[PDB]
């Protein structure tokens, strides 16, 4: 008992080696010495409560190792005490052995350190699968313990830490049942201050003074809150009875976090509008025209193109496939050959052009002709003569910027360019120009085409080699 | 390891080496902690030949290094 003691001690102190030592203390005894059953259920709940705060109190900019021992010995001790569970045991009576640790496991779910989240739904989804029974059956008694405290202040008050984890205990409450978490007058408020907090700005959020820190807060913050307004849009009771414009504004609030600088918040933001697009199968004109507005804003003027805004309308084609048409294309082109300067381009060569801004715009343009629908099957003969021409006057055999965003396009439609290229086998350059395609590595699909089809080819370059020619 | 060096020593190929460089190594610089001495010491190498060539020339390689830091 006093070795256990000195090595649970010594998981509280403030150095990080001592917690280290004092994990693989409780480690050595619990799997090289067998000390028997009893024992370890009588040391349980010590064991637990030093093992959790090693992993509440390592500073994060440490390395990872200490929280890592701690977690595998709390997964060995989990595994060792749920030898022979029943789901007595792990519910309070109508004393039952896991009540008091699944209890003390839920009261961790809202906390403001997100290993510290993982850990707990870690551990109760290992005690739950061990008693043949499911989450929300241990949870439900222990509900309110963490409802009630997050339902009594405002949410708007509060720092950033500790709303993140509110929001992600309820969003993670509201998934274990359709009837978990009510619909009531709370849910309705904190969802309302959620989409307030997604839709303002960073200057509002305490000012954005540039600081890293204050970033990374504002942007997990804004991540949470798409997320549990995506959870409750699954809910056919939310925004249904109160007929308002509730619905829209979290749509509009998703197409307004798709258009950020910030990649957390676009794969999150994709996230949502898949699912809102796949459950609804239907889409109200003026809510797509006022989403679709801003991106067809941008793309009018030449001077002002930028990298971003392509990136926004492919973001766009992925999402509405069967909703674009024809003739963007053209002006994309159109837009490339304003920007593409003689004399730009005659300067540009004798430099590692890889860096300049009109070279990635142009790259960026070339980027979107594989996301347009099938139609843009037309253009081949453009962007393989525009991509020609570009790389003739900067000088470039083999290599540039523009190579990669046209073998993606080319290898789309391996007939038509297989049948293009077939009807012009008379010209060295785009028999040299397909062959290069080839050999890159992602070329798969036009290698097949061409492993299938090499009686054709044999046949045409026979045809040729007959006809009595000088070429 | 003396190539990299005399490129990155001279005044006209100083440039366009060290982007290409900077360019491939940005790629592996999760490959420095490998715990392999070998992998390590190279790419450690490698940043400090880009670096000293940066320092070298400032008033042209400034603009190659300023879209990595």
């Amino acid at each position: 008992s006093s070795l256990a003691s000195t090595f649970c001690h010594g998981c509280y102190e403030e150095e990080w080696f001592t917690k280290q030592g004092g994990a693989l203390g409780i480690q050595t005894l619990l799997t090289e010495i067998d000390l028997g059953d009893l024992w370890v259920a009588a040391k349980q709940i010590e064991f637990v409560r030093a093992l959790m705060y090693v992993v509440k109190d390592m500073p994060q900019d440490l390395p990872e190792k200490t929280r890592r021992t701690a977690q595998v010995t709390l997964e060995q001790l989990l595994a060792r005490i749920t030898r022979n569970a029943k789901k007595q045991d792990c519910l309070p009576p109508p004393p039952p052995r896991l009540a008091q640790l699944v209890m003390m496991l839920n009261s961790e779910l809202a906390h403001m350190n997100r290993h510290v989240r993982a850990t707990a739904r870690r551990s109760i989804e290992a005690i739950a699968a061990a008693a043949q029974a499911e989450v929300w059956e241990l949870l439900e008694p222990h509900k309110k313990h963490i409802l009630g405290p997050i339902y009594a202040k405002p949410l708007r008050a509060l720092p950033f830490a500790i709303q993140i984890g509110y929001i992600d205990a309820v969003t993670y409450y509201m998934s274990l049942k359709r009837d978990f978490v009510p619909f009531d007058e709370n849910l309705n408020r904190l969802l309302m201050e959620s989409l307030a907090l997604a839709d303002a700005s960073d200057e509002s959020l305490a000012g954005k003074t540039l600081e890293f820190r204050t970033h990374d807060f504002i942007v997990n913050l804004r991540v949470s809150c798409i997320k549990i307004l995506s959870r409750a849009m699954s809910f056919e009771e939310f925004g249904s009875g109160s007929n308002n414009p509730t619905r829209p504004k979290v749509v509009s609030v998703f197409f307004k976090c798709l258009y950020s600088d910030s990649q957390p918040t676009i794969d999150a933001a994709n996230d949502a509008l898949k699912a809102v697009l796949q459950h609804t199968t239907k889409l109200p004109k003026d809510l797509l025209q006022s989403g679709l507005r801003p991106v067809l804003a941008s793309l009018q003027d030449a001077k002002r193109l930028t990298v971003h805004s392509l990136d926004n309308l492919g973001r766009l084609l992925r999402l509405l496939t069967t909703y674009f048409k024809v003739e963007i294309g053209t002006r994309l082109l159109e837009h490339v050959k304003q920007i593409a300067d003689p004399n730009f381009l005659q300067q540009l060569s004798f430099t590692f052009f890889e860096q300049n801004n009109a070279m990635k715009v142009i790259a960026a343009v070339f980027n979107i002709f594989h996301l347009l629908p099938d139609a843009a099957r037309q253009f081949k003969e453009r962007v393989i003569d525009n991509v020609l021409d570009l790389e003739q006057k900067l000088r470039r055999t083999h290599h540039s910027p523009f190579r990669l965003p046209l073998y993606k396009y080319l290898n789309k439609y391996p007939s038509d360019i297989w049948a293009f290229t077939l009807q012009k086998l008379e010209d060295l350059r785009y028999g040299r120009f397909l062959a290069q395609v080839l050999r890159h590595p992602d070329s798969q699909v036009l290698r097949d085409y061409g492993a299938a089809n090499v009686e054709f080819i044999i046949k045409t370059c026979n045809t040729v080699v007959v006809s009595g020619k000088e070429t | 390891l003396h190539i990299p060096q005399f490129f990155l020593a001279s005044e006209a190929t100083s440039p366009s080496f060290c982007g290409i460089l900077l360019r491939f190594l940005m790629e592996r610089i999760e490959d420095v902690g490998s715990a392999d001495i070998k992998k390590s010491s190279i790419l450690l190498r490698l940043f400090k030949l880009a670096f000293m060539a940066v320092t070298l020339f400032a008033n042209q390689n400034e603009q190659v290094l300023l879209p990595h830091v």
